[PDB]
């Protein structure tokens, strides 16, 4: 027979073998419809690199084992595609001469050269060496595709309206993860998503993307949402979902009460801080955000209003009008303080201080006249307040509730600036009486906007 | 001398994608 056998093939760089001997390398003997595998005692494999960076895989038969004649001997190993086989199918290389049947990647060669070297004769021998002249092909599997689905939501959730300005389109780009030292291809594969208003979810797939690699994806940062990217698929068929969700906003409105000047402004204050208490900077609309703090002038040009466009979800804010712009108004304010995690109006309300004008007439000398006030809390009202008289502004001070006042025939005191839904009594002094019948209109009141008493002086 | 054949396959191994079985035979006749 012939012996000293060794069956030889040099795989191309588009097929390796398997991690760990899972490769099952083995050489089945097939005679008279009977199979048997050679054990170790008559057959090795090796594997080397050939000068070429090829890998050669030899099974070298125990040197004095002789073919038994007629039988078919048949190395088995199992192949799969690398990595270069993976990137042609994708179409991300090209083939070169030599590389498949026909340059077509559906018929990639398994081989570079596949031989069988043997030996014949008893005493000195002679060797031959003969070349396999089938030269098989393969495909590699299918590539992936990989599907992007993009979603816009409002300030609290999905389907809920979109208030805030929206590109008319978005491009994501699929990120090719370099394993090999290298740096990821971040322009791997790009597709645009359309952006229509109220429609939410939009879908588009990357083609022909290649196995054998972990994928991420880049999308835009788009004014007024915050992004999340997850891959709702495997690491080994990806599948890619983009949410947009819009930011909410802070409005601070101003109103007026019982105020007929509408000419005012008026500056509001707001602080913000953040859950994990970073100082907050930033622009937000028009307005600036510097340490925590921003500043709104309101007036009726602007509707009012000032609006801090897209700020951070959570964001504690806390609305109070500046000292200075309070003067002459009661101030009450609704959601001053809390958590933005969805759209706040938060309300500044300036109500005109009421004023007590008190008028003395004399029918048929200065009169004296003592006024009485509590605050809407009931007590005794200390303090000092502008009133004029025929334009000549005086301080009027009470204390303990009580204040008094000189006035001839025909005038009119007005005291301005006293508090909200306060009770006044006015009461001409017994001495200032004497001689005179003295009656009253609106003698006593509520403080709810402006009022008016008068005292009146008849002679006898 | 003997005469010798050989052949040479690749065949996919069925529901496992991306690997494939080669065949390396030679038979002898004396």
């Amino acid at each position: 027979g012939i012996h000293h056998v060794s069956i030889k093939d040099v795989l191309s760089k588009y097929v390796q073998l398997l991690p760990n001997g899972s490769s099952e390398f083995r050489v089945v003997k097939e005679k008279d419809g009977s199979s048997e595998i050679l054990t170790e005692n008559q057959v090795t494999f090796d594997t080397k690199t050939t000068s070429e960076g090829l890998v050669e895989v030899t099974a070298k038969f125990s040197p004095n084992y002789s073919l038994e004649d007629g039988a078919r001997y048949v190395l088995k190993f199992t192949v799969t595609s690398s990595q270069e086989a993976l990137d042609a199918i994708a179409g991300d290389k090209k083939l070169e001469a030599g590389d498949a049947e026909g340059s077509d990647v559906n018929k990639l060669y398994s081989n570079k050269g596949a031989s069988v070297t043997y030996s014949y004769g008893i005493g000195n021998s002679q060797t031959k060496t003969k070349e396999y002249s089938d030269n098989p092909t393969f495909k590699p599997s299918d590539p992936l595709t990989v599907p992007v689905e993009v979603e816009w939501q409002g300030v609290t959730g999905a389907r809920t309206v979109i208030t805030a300005d929206q590109p008319s389109n978005v491009e994501l780009k699929l990120v090719q993860k370099n394993k090999n030292g290298g740096s990821d291809n971040q322009d791997y594969r790009k597709t645009n998503v359309n952006v229509s208003k109220n429609v939410s979810n939009e879908t588009r797939n990357f083609e022909k993307v290649a196995k054998g690699y972990q994928y991420d994806l880049i999308a835009p940062d788009v004014p007024a949402f915050t992004k999340e990217i997850k891959n709702v698929g495997t690491e080994s068929n990806p599948s890619f979902k983009v949410i947009y969700k819009q930011l909410p906003s802070l409005t601070i409105k101003k109103v007026l009460e019982a105020e007929n000047n509408l000419n005012k402004e008026f500056r509001i204050k707001v602080k913000l801080t953040s859950p994990d208490s970073k100082p907050l900077n930033g622009t937000f609309g028009e307005i600036t955000v510097v340490n925590g703090e921003a500043e709104i002038r309101v007036e009726k040009r602007k509707r009012w209003r000032g609006i801090l466009s897209y700020l951070p979800r959570g964001t504690h804010y806390k609305v109070e009008e500046e000292a200075a712009s309070t003067n002459g108004y009661h101030v009450t304010y609704e959601n001053q303080e809390g958590d933005l995690n969805k759209d706040e109006t938060s309300t500044v309300t300036n109500h005109k201080l009421p004023s007590l004008s008190v008028t003395k007439k004399v029918t048929g000398k200065s009169f004296k006249i003592t006024i009485n006030i509590r605050d809407a809390q009931n007590s005794p009202l200390n303090g000092t307040y502008t009133a004029t008289v025929n334009n000549k502004r005086t301080p009027l001070q009470f204390t303990n509730g009580r204040a008094s006042i000189d006035l001839n025939k025909d005038q009119t005191i007005k005291i301005d600036g006293l508090p909200l839904d306060s009770h006044y009594t006015v009461e001409e002094e017994t001495n200032s009486s004497r001689g005179y019948q003295v009656s009253y209109e609106n003698q006593e009141g509520k403080l709810d906007g402006d009022k008016s008493a008068t005292v009146t002086n008849n002679k006898n | 001398e003997p005469q010798t054949t050989l052949h040479k396959t690749i065949t996919p191994i069925s529901g496992q994608d991306d690997k494939y079985e080669l065949s390396l035979d030679i038979t002898s006749k004396l």
